[PDB]
């Protein structure tokens, strides 16, 4: 409602770097808010795409940002009569970024990995990898839970069970308030999808440079399966955390699987032990139900509610014709121990191929009426197809069926305005939560500041 | 007695006709002061109104093009008529309605294009050997139904990029089957092999030189191939006046839109042709898979009938996709594609077993109603689609147009076309709301309040500005 669409702030990065593919707010040890931005196609040392991360200080004028430097050199270690290899070429560093405390977690879902033993090999595959940084101290660490030293022959003999060679860890990410990094890996277990959890502190204290393969005893990966419903389900395309069991000492995980059960799609709520609590099933095949998930309490009963985006949902129209527009589903958590029922609300896009639901950002309380609100992106919506972000306000009964405000893309066509979102943080310290929108197609980030209500 | 035409107490000839389709207007001078000039045409002549001064438009509907339905689609330069009449002239007065008929025929011996799009992933290794004579055998079977057959061939696997593609060792790029004891082709997304031609033995010989490749993940990028085979008109070689059959065969799941992000691909599919002179899809590694809605748009745009010829283990999958892509047919494929021939013949018959009308550019104020006549002269009210038809059958529909009031523009036109058909009925509408006596009005007439008014159709109207 009260986001200022007139006086925006623009940060920008190199041309063709996809600056703004991922973003998040970041507070230093002194509470000073900044913006971390991922640029998965930034050039490395050998003039080859490797990705990069930027840490943008807050300035109402915007402008350029300094790099958050990580190691971009390929590594090699000859140990145990084997040869370990990391390949950072086109790894996509910055394809996902997230901030917790004074720590940044930038991930390269397509960093490749191989192991050589004489004439055999483990196969050069995208295990993924995440880079962790404490900017103030300069501390650095890594986390690649899917690296293995098993050879190709073994997987074949064991029928490709527990095959984490194509995890792409870091595809999606989130950090619990307790400090536990949860990575989505939609390619784990031969494209079934897995989750990988581990405390940030243990990642840092157990990491040394050059080891490549090391143990993180406190980590916890999810489990393989033989159920064909999970095949090619990309379990971990998106991830979020919340409280859905009533026990405040336990943290529950929300996981998106947009191709679960033959492209039907599903979202699953789990405990920290990956034991399934609930499962929301897609409404339409190939709609990519689960592409984006969000957790926030919208009706002000203290119980987190769940939002799921199906950007490719095809709405029904006259004369038996369908129209891809996208759709978002709202699930309100019931009082006490009960199962999440049918959707409480269906928000559907309007612009053809607009992909309404591609991103869903909790905004906090934007208008300060006591109910938290959200923002939904249509990266190719709007009358011009340039992109659109729609705001929906919370209410006692859930959300409003119509948007209170619409942000049209200030960028040219193809900017993917809204592909990434993040809100619920006050960057200018005016008492109102603000919104940052990414447009990787234009290599820019747009900051909308919330002002008092007119 | 008094009726709605008089009791309404109209002011002009235009307002008179707008009351009801039955009203009329008398523009004669010699008319009593008490007698109304807006009444039934029977009452005006009864009151000695000059016949030439009577304005009474009648809603009509006369044909302009009424070619006869062709008995054979063979021969000709596509001078084949399959819809009659092809054009009519409609005239409606306010709030009236007129009906008319249209005939549609599933012409016999109509040309056909069949493009064979085949999965050549390693899972289809034994399927290639069962279609080496398909071209000649398929010619023998379609020869019974059409004298103009053209067939072509294309193949696909998946996006040649990690993780779909094996990238180690270096030998695995040239030979994906390197770790085993066989050679297979380097991986490829989609490659056009044979343009639609009537030389069926070119199909056989091109097939006999094809071999499979090998990729990692079970779902295959066959939807990229469906898009390119649809939007690359000149390269596949679809004919303007012919049935377009796109036979899609596979034994596995398929990749869909937004899957490409597991290879670093985020760019949406633009729906444009990207098959160069090398006959390979060049946007395979840079452009995401297409969506079901975008596929439907280009399939409907190019009049392509998609046929999912998949194995038992994925029929339910593609039967559910077929429902999200109307006009699509599904058939069950044996584990070696031995029955692909009868599968096609049955699909072509099922395709031409329906006639569904479609309306384009219908004005807002116009509403249509349909009554179908399928099978043996059996009327089916409120229906605009027949089913269970056979080649050579003929159906007809009765249509009624109902206009609401009078629009601004007095001439518009819309089209009635069956789904997938070339010919169509064009309806030229003309809204007759005005009176001919308005074209001979007297602005600033001496008869109307010392020139303060206008005299038209035998009455004084207030001029502009008043
Ligand atoms: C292609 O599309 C078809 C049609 O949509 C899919 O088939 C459906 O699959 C779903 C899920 O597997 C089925 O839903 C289940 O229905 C069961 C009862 O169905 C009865 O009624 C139908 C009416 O036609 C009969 O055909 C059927 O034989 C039964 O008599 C319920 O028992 C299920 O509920 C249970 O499981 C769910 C979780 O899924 C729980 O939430 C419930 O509480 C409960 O425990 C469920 O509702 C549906 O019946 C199927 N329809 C048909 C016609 O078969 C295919 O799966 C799909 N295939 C592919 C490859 O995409
Ligand atoms: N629980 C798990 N961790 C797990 C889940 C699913 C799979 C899987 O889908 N495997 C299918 C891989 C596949 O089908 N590859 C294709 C690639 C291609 O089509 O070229 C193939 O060659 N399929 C062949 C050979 C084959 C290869 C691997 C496994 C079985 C069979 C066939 O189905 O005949 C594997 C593991
Ligand atoms: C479609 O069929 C309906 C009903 O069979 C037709 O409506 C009838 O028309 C006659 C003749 O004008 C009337 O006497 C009846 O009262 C109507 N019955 C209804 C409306 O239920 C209708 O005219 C047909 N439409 C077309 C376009 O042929
Ligand atoms: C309208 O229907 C009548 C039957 O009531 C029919 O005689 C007439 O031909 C139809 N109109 C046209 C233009 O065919
Ligand atoms: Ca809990
Ligand atoms: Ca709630
Ligand atoms: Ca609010
Ligand atoms: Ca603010
Ligand atoms: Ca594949
Ligand atoms: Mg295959």
């Amino acid at each position: 409602l009260n986001l200022d669409p007139v006086q925006l702030t623009f940060y920008a990065g190199p041309n063709g770097s996809q600056f703004g593919f991922s973003l998040d707010f970041h507070k230093d040890s002194h509470g000073r808010v900044a913006i971390v931005v991922g640029a998965p196609r930034t050039l490395g040392p050998s003039q080859e795409e490797t990705g990069g991360v930027f840490l943008c200080p807050w300035r109402a004028e915007g402008g350029q940002c300094p790099s958050l430097l990580f190691d971009l050199r390929d590594e090699t270690r000859n140990v145990g009569s084997q040869t370990l290899q990391t390949f950072k070429a086109r790894q996509g560093l910055g394809a996902s970024v997230v901030s917790w405390s004074d720590v940044i977690v930038a991930c390269a879902p397509w960093q490749h990995w191989n192991v050589l033993e004489k004439t055999e090999e483990a196969e050069k595959t995208p295990v993924g990898s995440c880079f962790l940084a404490q900017p103030e101290s300069g501390r650095r660490a890594e986390y690649s839970p899917c690296r293995g030293n098993t050879l190709s022959r073994i997987y074949v003999e064991n029928d490709f069970s527990w095959d984490k060679r194509y995890c792409e860890a870091g595809f999606s990410s989130v950090v619990t308030q307790a400090g536990e990094l949860v990575l989505g890996a939609p390619g784990g277990y031969y494209f079934l999808g897995l989750l990988a959890q581990a405390p940030v502190a243990d990642i840092f204290s157990s990491y040394r440079p050059g080891i490549l393969l090391w143990h993180v005893s406190s980590q916890s990966l999810s489990f393989d399966s033989s159920n064909p419903e999970y095949f090619d389900g990309y379990w971990g395309y998106s991830v979020a955390v919340g409280e859905f069991d009533g026990d405040l000492n336990t943290t529950e995980y929300v996981v998106g699987a947009p191709t679960w059960s033959w492209t039907l799609g599903a979202v699953e709520i789990l405990d920290s032990y990956y034991q399934r609590l609930h499962r929301l099933r897609g409404e339409q095949m190939a709609s990519y139900f689960g592409h984006s998930v969000a957790v926030t309490d919208v009706n002000g009963d203290g119980r987190h509610d769940l939002l799921v985006g199906a950007p490719l949902y095809m709405e029904s129209r006259a004369d038996r014709k369908l129209a891809e527009v996208g759709r978002v589903y709202l699930f309100l958590q019931p009082r006490g121990p009960h199962a999440l029922g049918a959707p409480s609300l269906l928000l559907t896009g309007t612009q053809l191929y607009g992909r309404f639901g591609s991103a869903i950002a909790p905004l906090g309380d934007l208008d300060r009426d006591g109910y938290n609100d959200i923002a939904v992106a249509a990266p190719y919506g709007g009358p011009s197809g340039r992109g659109q972000v729609l705001v929906f306000l919370g209410q006692s009964e859930g959300l409003r069926s119509r948007p209170s405000q619409v942000l049209d893309s200030p960028f040219p066509t193809g900017s993917a305005f809204g592909f990434s979102l993040r809100g619920a943080v006050d960057i200018d310290d005016n008492g109102y939560p603000d919104l940052i929108v990414g447009a990787y197609g234009a290599n820019q980030v747009a900051v909308y500041r919330a002002q008092p209500v007119v | 007695g008094p009726n709605i035409c008089t009791t309404r107490g109209v002011s002009s000839c235009q307002q008179c006709l707008a009351v009801s389709p039955m009203c009329a207007w008398c523009s004669d001078e010699a008319l009593p002061l008490g007698s109304p000039r807006c009444d039934l045409k029977e009452n005006l002549l009864k009151d000695n109104c000059a016949p030439e001064s009577i304005e009474f438009p009648v809603s009509e509907a006369r044909v302009l093009e009424d070619r006869p339905l062709s008995d054979k689609g063979s021969g000709d330069s596509s001078q084949v008529t399959q819809v009659s009449p092809q054009r009519i002239a409609l005239r409606l007065r306010p709030d009236d309605s007129k009906n008319f008929s249209i005939q549609v025929r599933q012409v016999e011996d109509y040309p056909v294009d069949i493009y064979y799009l085949m999965d050549l992933s390693y899972s289809m290794k034994d399927d290639l050997w069962s279609i080496q004579n398909l071209g000649t055998k398929l010619a023998t079977q379609m020869r019974k139904l059409t004298s103009n057959l053209r067939i072509g061939f294309g193949a696909f696997v998946d996006k040649p990029v990690s993780p779909y593609m094996y990238i180690s060792p270096p030998e695995a790029l040239e030979n994906p089957c390197y770790d085993m004891k066989t050679t297979c082709l380097p991986m490829f997304g989609y490659k056009h092999v044979l343009t639609l031609t009537d030389q069926v033995t070119r199909f056989n010989e091109e097939v006999k030189k094809q071999s499979v490749s090998r990729n990692r993940d079970a779902p295959e990028g066959g939807f990229d191939a469906i898009m390119q085979a649809t939007v690359c008109d000149e390269k596949i070689g679809w004919r303007n006046d012919a049935s377009h059959l796109l036979v899609f065969t596979t034994d596995a799941k398929t990749h869909i839109a937004l899957d490409g992000r597991l290879a670093g691909i985020v760019q949406p599919n633009d729906g444009q042709c990207h098959v160069g002179s090398d006959n390979h899809y060049s946007a395979s590694t840079t452009m995401d898979y297409p969506s079901l809605g975008l596929m439907t748009e280009k399939l409907s745009q190019k009049n392509i009938n998609l046929i999912f010829a998949v194995t038992e283990n994925v029929v339910n999958l593609y039967q559910n996709y077929s429902e999200l892509i109307p006009g699509t047919t599904v058939g069950v494929l044996s584990m070696d594609s031995s029955n692909v021939l009868q599968l096609i013949v049955d699909a072509y018959g099922k395709i031409r077993s329906k006639v569904e009308l479609e309306v384009r550019d219908l004005p807002e104020e116009l509403s249509l109603s349909f009554n179908a006549t399928c099978l043996n002269n059996e009327v089916i009210p409120g229906l605009k689609s027949c089913m269970g038809l056979k080649i050579g059958d003929t159906v007809s529909f009765s249509i009624e147009a109902k206009v609401r009031g009078c629009p601004q523009e007095k001439e518009k036109s819309f089209t009635i076309k069956p789904v997938g058909f070339k010919d169509s009925l064009i309806v030229q509408v003309t809204f007759d709301c005005d009176c001919a006596c308005q074209a001979q009005a007297e602005p600033n007439s001496h008869r109307c309040n010392n020139g303060n008014g206008t005299f038209e159709c035998g009455v004084c109207r207030c001029g502009p500005g008043w």
